[PDB]
This record gives structure tokens, sequence and C-alpha cells, in this order.
RNA sequence: GUGAAAGCGUGGCCUAACGAUCCUUUAGACCUUCGGAAUUCGAAGCUAGAGGUGUCAGAAAAGUUACCACAGGGAUAACU
RNA sequence: CCCGUCUUGAAACACGGACCAAGGAGUCUGACAUGUGUGCGAGUCAACGGGCGAGUAAACCCGUAAGGCGUAAGGAAGCUGAUUGGUGGGAUCCCCCUGAGGGGUGCACCGCCGACCGACCUUGAUCUUCUGAGAAGGGUUCGAGUGUGAGCAUACCUGUCG
RNA sequence: GCGACCCCAGGUCAGGCGGGAUUACCCGCUGAGUUUAAGCAUAUCAAUAAGCGGAGGAAAAGAAACUUACAAGGAUUCCCCUAGUAACGGCGAGCGAACCGGGAACAGCCCAGCCUUAGAAUCGGGCGGCUCCGUCGUCCGAAUUGUAGUCUGGAGAAGCGUCCUCAGCGGCGGACCGGGCCCAAGUCCCCUGGAAGGGGGCGCCGGAGAGGGUGAGAGCCCCGUCGUGCCCGGACCCUGUCGCACCACGAGGCGCUGUCUACGAGUCGGGUUGUUUGGGAAUGCAGCCCAAAUCGGGCGGUGAAUUCCGUCCAAGGCUAAAU
């Protein structure tokens, strides 16, 4: 060890040469996965190649709660609100997640509308050729019965445009920094203040 | 690139540039960070002050998402507005643009630099420094808090 | 015996040049193809090419 | 558990949202058994009786050594939470036994 | 503190009389943290000292080999 | 005087070498660093993967709140978070004058001294939800800070380390 | 003494199952030291080599006693990132995960327990028939110390009515995989040479100028190569179409209903010891000791009591794909 250099911390003291993972098959893996998708698309024809419908869910933690993404499946409460029995949903390309809770009305309503939109543009072939049962389409099995490639109800961000407002004297007098400091102070003294209030009751 | 390696220039020179006296032995000073306190003491103290010892409190299972707080300065706030919206701001002085920094991946607004002259702005952010709020107010703007 | 420093498969064979540089190189090559002096200099026989 | 204030700091901080009660679930009654199960366990208690350490707990409760009874329960069962629950069970058994 | 006062005093008239990291312990700050939210114990931090390394820039360390081995050394003994 | 070698000192009564052919030793990889070449630039990077395609391990295309590094630092932490330069030298240019001249210009760089953010300390008119806000005013203290960004990718030599 | 049952013994009794081999990947156990620390004992090498076992085309894992503290995600596995980070460490040498986020893939389920009692409705074997991976009949057994149905917390049972859904085989074709056969154009003239497949001249094919062979650099001598056409077979899966059949008794779905609403023990947990982990008043595992609960239990990365809150439901089981 010599000169001014960062302190080395190479983790190469084990038998690492026996655990090297090369990627020379990376082009081959791309080929195999594409072949699998192409084969799968023909098997499920005319069902969409994108797979089952997924719900809209928020990102977890404070770092990602401002964005939305695809979840596992629609909750039981969402399915009931949309009037789709849970046992029928997976058979018509709707993912079902019996574990997911609904803590807010906004989240519940967002996915309920998504289900209704999906049902609007859903064509269901009858189980048997001639006789037609409830829920099946008529005269639409040939008009626009094609396999859709790619997403059909994409989950995307809708960034609002900058809005120009009129500054009122009420907003100009608002002390944003003072509000933050007061709110922080009340949070870290909540326990102490509640303690003395309780102790006051005992004395009184 | 082998043909540019200096070992090639040293072919036929016996010692390969490592000297006749000292030679190139295996590990004549120990491996890696050996002897940081004994025979490499000067090196560590001269170039790596603070290397040895313990400071501060431990934090078991520390998650970085809880501490996420990207910051944007006053001088950079105007650059977030689209160019087409900048023209509108200068076309009507009665209203002011609403810059919601959270929509651009920022939580707190710091107060480095100055705002454009004669342009009030309404800044919407989770947090803000006192200097940042003062500069926004003295320019005719206002601050709105969100979460 | 065993060769010195035996060749290994995990040599760094590939290179990733930045996309913008690769686009720069292509544009230069396309532009050079319209210069008859450069096309001749590369060994192509374009003496009877109309333009 | 008030609605969020809409501020990023302070009490009840967070994004403003319309909170709703979670839908009832079958697992909400976890830890509750049927009337038959209570009947079966009550009958078996009569047939099986009480364990030797449970007898020790109730003897201490008869002499009013409540503190020592809990310590014996914690040493046997292991946790304070289980120890004090066990002591209350023995007290209930003794409470309705002295009244008979 | 001392002197009426100027002034002198941050140990011994001057040139020696002494000690890192980690750990422990004490002192100080109506201080910070225990990361679901609190209270009280406990624990963990911040600042300054103490417990010591005398091989004194600071491993935790008894012999023997004439049964002996290896890497070397003419940088070094036993002849000329 | 016999080459090679260690050596203060080799023709040495120091060691290797009878002779010839062929083989025979600073490499590959990870991390970092300086330098240089190239691209773009407050950004930069097509990297997992996807769309494809020389019927195709290449090339080409894709970053929608992805991610890395950079764009802000200080503090153990709770937290707070840059009021936006003065001066002495100085390149180049402009004017007068034709002097080792006098004015204007003053980049880069260096020296010197303020100010600003933060740890620590200090300070408190006027308010407040009693612990916070902050008019004014600070410091022989401390910082890998600020005072109109310089980085990111990539190629290679050299160096440290595994 | 004669019988039933229980436990056990014998049988070359009738019909079945098991051992061993292979090493690349996979699962379980066991388990070093060289080495590094410029010495060395903790550490490191390494939860590795060697050792002993067990599988498959994948294995293992898997439908939360989870992540998290958010506006919340939602079986498992894998890739990028997180990150050489939190943490651990003679806090020395070194060591080092996870969640979020972006992608590959995507699939969910089965039991145990209260619930046939107007009927063990279940299963095996012997024998016989048939349309033979099965099914029907008959006989003898198994089983009430419980077979089959119903139920699995996402629920569910029961009652009520809305009147929504549910019952097969066969023919042909496609798709998929494998194989077989035919099919372009010079061997023209001159020179050299042992030989033309070389040089020069004159032609030709080309969706075929990949490759090889033949007496020297062969597109056109030969096999092939490109692109059609024709023919044969394997899978019984997927899919298109046609023909025939098409009993809703029951069961499910939806809506409501006072009520009912059963969920795994020497296991969880605790003490202690050893080992292991980034896991630090103790991450998992194991031994011994103690030993639970049912408006309860486990987890919420600092031990403890107290008051709340969030979260999931262990101690039983199966399961393709991405690797
Ligand atoms: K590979
Ligand atoms: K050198
Ligand atoms: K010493
Ligand atoms: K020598
Ligand atoms: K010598
Ligand atoms: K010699
Ligand atoms: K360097
Ligand atoms: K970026
Ligand atoms: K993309
Ligand atoms: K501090
Ligand atoms: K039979
Ligand atoms: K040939
Ligand atoms: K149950
Ligand atoms: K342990
Ligand atoms: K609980
Ligand atoms: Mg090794
Ligand atoms: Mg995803
Ligand atoms: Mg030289
Ligand atoms: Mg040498
Ligand atoms: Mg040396
Ligand atoms: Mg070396
Ligand atoms: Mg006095
Ligand atoms: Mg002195
Ligand atoms: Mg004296
Ligand atoms: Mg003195
Ligand atoms: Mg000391
Ligand atoms: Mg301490
Ligand atoms: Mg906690
Ligand atoms: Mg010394
Ligand atoms: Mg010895
Ligand atoms: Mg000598
Ligand atoms: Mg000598
Ligand atoms: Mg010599
Ligand atoms: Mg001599
Ligand atoms: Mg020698
Ligand atoms: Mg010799
Ligand atoms: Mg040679
Ligand atoms: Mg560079
Ligand atoms: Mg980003
Ligand atoms: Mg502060
Ligand atoms: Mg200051
Ligand atoms: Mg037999
Ligand atoms: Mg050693
Ligand atoms: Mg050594
Ligand atoms: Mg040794
Ligand atoms: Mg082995
Ligand atoms: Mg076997
Ligand atoms: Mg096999
Ligand atoms: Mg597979
Ligand atoms: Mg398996
Ligand atoms: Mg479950
Ligand atoms: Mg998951
Ligand atoms: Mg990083
Ligand atoms: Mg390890
Ligand atoms: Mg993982
Ligand atoms: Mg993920
Ligand atoms: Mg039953
Ligand atoms: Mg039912
Ligand atoms: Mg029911
Ligand atoms: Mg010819
Ligand atoms: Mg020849
Ligand atoms: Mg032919
Ligand atoms: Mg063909
Ligand atoms: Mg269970
Ligand atoms: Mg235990
Ligand atoms: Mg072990
Ligand atoms: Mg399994």
């Amino acid at each position: 060890m010599k000169h001014n250099n960062v302190i080395p911390n190479g983790h190469f003291k084990k038998h690492w040469q026996n655990y090297v993972r090369t990627w020379f098959n990376q082009p081959a893996r791309k080929t195999r996965r594409r072949a699998a998708r192409q084969k799968k698309a023909a098997t499920i024809f005319p069902r969409p190649t994108a797979g089952s419908l997924r719900p809209i869910v928020h990102g977890q933690t404070l770092k990602y709660n401002m964005k939305v993404r695809a979840g596992r499946g629609f909750s039981l409460e969402e399915l009931k609100a949309a009037g789709i029995p849970k046992k029928l949903a997976p058979t018509i390309g709707i993912a079902v997640d019996h574990r997911r809770r609904n803590r807010s009305l906004e989240g519940l309503q967002t996915n309920v509308q998504r289900l209704k939109t999906y049902k609007a543009k859903l064509v269901i072939f009858p189980r048997r050729a001639k006789k037609v049962k409830a829920g099946d389409s008529s005269a639409e099995e040939l008009a626009n019965a094609t396999q859709v490639q790619g997403p059909y109800l994409p989950i995307v961000r809708d960034q609002p445009a900058i809005e120009l407002v009129k500054i009122t004297d009420e907003m100009k007098s608002f002390k944003a920094y003072g509000k933050l400091r007061i709110e922080r102070t009340n949070a870290r003294h909540f326990g102490a203040r509640l303690k003395r209030a309780a102790e006051a009751e005992k004395e009184e | 690139t082998t043909r540019f390696k200096k070992n090639r220039k040293k072919r036929g020179h016996v010692s390969a540039g490592h000297g006749r006296i000292g030679k190139h032995r295996k590990h004549p000073g120990g491996r890696g960070n050996a002897g940081g306190m004994h025979h490499h003491r000067i090196l560590f103290d001269k170039y790596h002050p603070g290397y040895f010892g313990k400071v501060g409190m431990r934090y078991f299972h520390k998650l970085r998402n809880k501490f996420y707080c990207p910051t944007v300065n006053i001088d950079t706030l105007w650059s977030l507005v689209p160019q087409e919206v900048k023209d509108k701001a200068a076309a009507n002085k009665g209203t002011a643009p609403l810059i919601d920094v959270t929509q651009f991946g920022y939580f707190k607004v710091l107060g480095k630099g100055v705002l454009p002259t004669g342009q009030p702005v309404v800044v919407k952010a989770k947090l803000i420094s006192k200097n940042a709020e003062k500069k926004i107010k003295e320019n005719g703007g206002a601050v709105v808090l969100t979460a | 015996g065993r060769m010195f420093a035996p060749t290994q498969t995990w040599r760094r064979w590939h290179r990733k040049i930045p996309v913008n540089q690769k686009r720069y190189a292509v544009a230069s090559a396309i532009a050079a193809s319209s210069v008859p002096s450069l096309v001749l200099a590369r060994g192509h026989r374009i003496e009877s090419v109309p333009e | 558990k008030q609605p969020n204030t809409g501020i990023s700091v302070g009490l009840n901080k967070g994004h403003v949202v319309t909170k709703k009660e979670l839908a009832p679930r079958p697992s909400d009654r976890k830890g509750k058994t049927s009337k038959r199960i209570h009947f079966v366990r009550s009958l078996i208690r009569e047939v099986a009786g009480f364990a030797p350490y449970e007898k020790r707990i109730t003897e201490l409760l008869k002499v009013g050594k409540d503190k020592r009874a809990l310590k014996v329960a914690k040493r046997k069962l292991g946790t304070h939470k289980r120890a004090k629950k066990k002591r209350e069970e023995m007290s209930s058994v003794l409470r309705k036994m002295r009244a008979t």
C-alpha cells in the first residue's frame, strides 16, 4: 500500500472464480423469451397478449407514494362494487387479489371505474356454439374479434398543466416556515403535554 | 492493449523496471490494509485522518426512503416552468404561475439565488426554508404547503 | 505444463460506446459517401457513375 | 385517527384522502371459538383437573401472596403477559370456588 | 488572588519528570436517539477528564533439541 | 582477462553456464486515482428488459415520476440549509502618446480580507399554541460548504490494492 | 371345552414395492486447514474443500402468523437497483443482507374439526362381461378407534327468492415435432502442366457465390446450398369447423336474513447451552429445562412495565411458468 489512494475494499478473498456468472447467453435468452411469448399469443388467441387486467395501485413508502403502477389483482371489495363475482373475474381476464385492502374511497373508485371500462370493451364468446347465455356477446364475435397486442388500458401519469392563479392578501400573509416549525414543535411535545394533562386530572 | 504496455518496452532489460537491489517480491509490506497502525501509520494519518475509531449512534435497519427529501433552490425554480408558460407569465401581471415542485420530484425549496425580476410566483411544496419563503414573498408571490 | 496467465472466458470482450457517439460516426460515414474523392480513395471504381 | 391535515409534518400529517372503514373479514373473529369448543374445553378441565404448577399458583393466592404468585407464573410460563393472564384464571377459579 | 498602585499570577527560577484506537468509568449540557405513537426504567450518543500500554507511535505469550527440518546469509562466528 | 548475477568492490581461489533446437516469465479481472483522446453538457448514461433485426450472439430503436453519478452543505443526532465580493498583481483588447509612458478593459490563476449556510457559542426588541417564531447584533472556534454550476459516459497508459 | 376380540408368530401362501449406477446443475447433513491479519489465539480462509446421504429434467421455494408506517403494497423464484449500503468486526484485517422502485414470469389451491344416521352413500381384492390407462356385475374383505360427501377464514352452515349459470362423444382440418424423395448453370476453344480445378477467349445459372469432394485458386464435373412441390410418421395436448346428443332433480352464482360461525400442543412462547447470521440485552437452527392461550395468538430490527395503534393467522398438504 502506497501513495494517496482510496482505501481498497475488494471482496476477492474467497474462491470467487468458481462463482462468476457470465452473460454470453443474454442474446439467446432474449430469443427464447420472445419465442415463448409468440407461442403463448397463439395459444390464447384471440385473448389479448398483455394478459389479465391489473389494478392501479400507489407506490409504497414516502418516496414513491406520488406515483401509480400496476398491482397484482383487484380486491374483493372492488369486484363487488363493479358487480363482478369473484369466481367469474379470473375467467374473463381480470386478476383477483383477495389480500389487498381498501383504506380510502379514492383508491376504491379508481379501480371500480377501471373495471367498468374494461367490461365496456370486452367481448365474451359463448361456451357452446349455437345457444347464447347471459354475459355473451352477439354479432360482435366476428366484427372486431381480434387479438390486441400491447397494453389496452395503460397506467400512465397525467401531469397537470401549470395553472395561473390570483394572489390574494390571505396567501401573502401566510407564514409557511412558521407553520412548519409550529407543527414540528407540537408533534415532539405531544407526549409530554398529554402527560401533564393526565397528571393534572389525578391531582384534581 | 498489449502493444502499448510498457512491459514490452522493457523486454531485454533484465529487471523489468523493478530494480536489481529491491527486486519485485510478493508482499514485502503485507497484504491489503495490513499494518495500518504499525508500519503504514504515517500513510493513514497523512492521507486518511479519521480512519480508525467509532463515532455517533447506530441505527438498526435504517431505510433510506423515510429520509427522501430532494431539494430545489430559488434560482432553479423558474427553469421548471415550460417555455410556453413563461411567455404567459410576462403577458399578464395580474395572475401568477403556480409552480408545484412536487410534480417535478422535489420536496423542499431552498433559498439560493434570486427569482426573475418583477415576476410573482406561487410555490407549492412540502417544505421550505425561511430565506426561500422571504424571497418569494418580497417578489410578490406566496407559498402553499402540501403533502 | 500450464500456460502463464491462462485465458479466461470472463475477459471483457464487449464495448459500449455512448449512443450519441455511434450516431456521430454514422453521420460522418454517410456524409463521406457523397464525396467522390473519398469514395475513390477507399478503392471503389466509380469512374462511370453518373453522379 | 383523524383525517390527514394535508401537511407533511406535525400530528395527523399526510396526503388528504377520504378514509373509509375496512370491509369486514372472516379473520376478524380470529381467536373466537364456537360455543361447542368452550363446552368441550370446560368438560375436559373437569376430567383432567389442574397441573401441578397451577395448584402452586392457587395456593399462593389463598394466602394473599399475589406478587409471589405472579413471579411463579412468569418463571413457569415465561412471559409477563401470559403470567398475569394465568393468575387471573386461577383467581377466577378460586373466586367461584369459595362461593360454593 | 495579591498589592496603595503600576504590575504580577494559566503551577514549581529555566533546561527531564510521561501515554493513541477499542472498551470501561466519572463529570457536564429542564441536550439528541431507541425508527408504529407515547410515559417511566434501561440502553445508546455529544463534550471534558480518569483506569495503560516503560519494547514508552502503545500484540495477549515459557523452555528444550546431541533426533532435528526448511528458506537464506560469507550482510555474521568456528581454519588458512 | 568470461559472460550472466548479488555486491562498497568480480577475470576472481564467489555462484549459474559442456553444446544445439524448440518451449520459457508484469498477464486477465474488480475497485479507485491522475493524465490524455472523444461525445454530450446541468446534465449524463440503451446498462435489467422490451421492440426488432444482417433469415439475424452484430447493428438499429425505446427511460413513460426507473435507476446510478452529478446538481448542497453542515451535524452523532433531533434538525437547519447558502443576500448572491471587495481588493493587490495579471492575459487580451481600445484610446492618447511614441518613454522601462499615461488612461480605459481586468478573463484564468495566485495572495489578502469581508459576507452567506451549517456544528458549537452568543444574542432577543416584538409575538406565540410554553416552546417555538425572529427586529437588531455577533465569534482568534469548527466544515471534505456558498458567493452564476462541471459533470456524466467512454478509450488507453501508468500507479495502489484484492 | 367351545366361541368373539386383542397382540404376536410362521409361510418358496396370492399380487405388489424398495436397494444400485451416474455428476454438470439441485436438496439435507457433516466439516477442516493452508491462507489473511506482515507475529497470533477471536476473526478470516468458509457456513467453503474433503466426508455421508436423496432427487429431477429441472430441483428447491411458494399462496403471508409478509412488507411496511405510505395517498400504502400483496404467493414463490429470477434479473437490474438498493450497495460494498444499514449492520457486524482483536470496530483490526475484513465482512455484509433486506424493503421500496424497474423488469422476466404469473395460478392457484387441498385437508383436520360440529354437522348421512331413513341406512358406509366410500375403497381394495377374487371371478366374469364390456366400448379395457377404464367401466359394469357378483362375491369376499377393509372401515364406525370413521371411508365418501359438505367446509378451509378470501370464508362458511342454515333459512328465504332472484330465476342468472352448470350435463358428452365422435368426424375432418389447422397448428406443433420428426423424417424421406425430385428439382439451376460449360466440363466449349488456345497455352502451360504428370493432372487444369491455372492463365487467355467465348458463354451460362443465381431467392442457389454456405461448405465439402474430385490428380493445382471449381458458382456452372460430383454431393450439397436457395426456393417450391410431393410423400410418411409421432404427439391426443392446443385450436378451427362439422355431425349427434343436449333430463337443471341437484349444485353453484347474485340479493337478503334474526341466528350460527368449530380453524392444527410437548406446539407456540420462555430460560439456558452450542452453533450460525449483517441481526447488534441475542437472525435462524438444535439439545435440555419450563410450558401456553381462544374478544386470543405471532410480528412491528434496543432489553423492561403501562396505554393504544397497524398488521398477519404458525405449529398439516399440493402446485406450472420466469431461474
Ligand atoms: K450465463
Ligand atoms: K518501475
Ligand atoms: K515498540
Ligand atoms: K548472484
Ligand atoms: K557472494
Ligand atoms: K562460475
Ligand atoms: K493516486
Ligand atoms: K437522471
Ligand atoms: K424504456
Ligand atoms: K454535533
Ligand atoms: K370388483
Ligand atoms: K471445390
Ligand atoms: K375450521
Ligand atoms: K443465537
Ligand atoms: K395483535
Ligand atoms: Mg484464497
Ligand atoms: Mg411490478
Ligand atoms: Mg537501464
Ligand atoms: Mg533481479
Ligand atoms: Mg520494495
Ligand atoms: Mg502486488
Ligand atoms: Mg483589591
Ligand atoms: Mg512546569
Ligand atoms: Mg520557588
Ligand atoms: Mg514558569
Ligand atoms: Mg489516558
Ligand atoms: Mg462510551
Ligand atoms: Mg421499534
Ligand atoms: Mg516505539
Ligand atoms: Mg518449540
Ligand atoms: Mg565479510
Ligand atoms: Mg562481501
Ligand atoms: Mg562479473
Ligand atoms: Mg583470489
Ligand atoms: Mg548463492
Ligand atoms: Mg557448473
Ligand atoms: Mg524460441
Ligand atoms: Mg478522464
Ligand atoms: Mg429518478
Ligand atoms: Mg440546529
Ligand atoms: Mg451563522
Ligand atoms: Mg408368494
Ligand atoms: Mg499470519
Ligand atoms: Mg507473512
Ligand atoms: Mg506462522
Ligand atoms: Mg464436497
Ligand atoms: Mg439413489
Ligand atoms: Mg432420470
Ligand atoms: Mg423451466
Ligand atoms: Mg417441486
Ligand atoms: Mg391462507
Ligand atoms: Mg411478494
Ligand atoms: Mg452508490
Ligand atoms: Mg462470512
Ligand atoms: Mg430477494
Ligand atoms: Mg420488486
Ligand atoms: Mg367426514
Ligand atoms: Mg354451499
Ligand atoms: Mg352459505
Ligand atoms: Mg475462364
Ligand atoms: Mg501440387
Ligand atoms: Mg448440381
Ligand atoms: Mg430447402
Ligand atoms: Mg392453521
Ligand atoms: Mg427455544
Ligand atoms: Mg455446524
Ligand atoms: Mg413442495
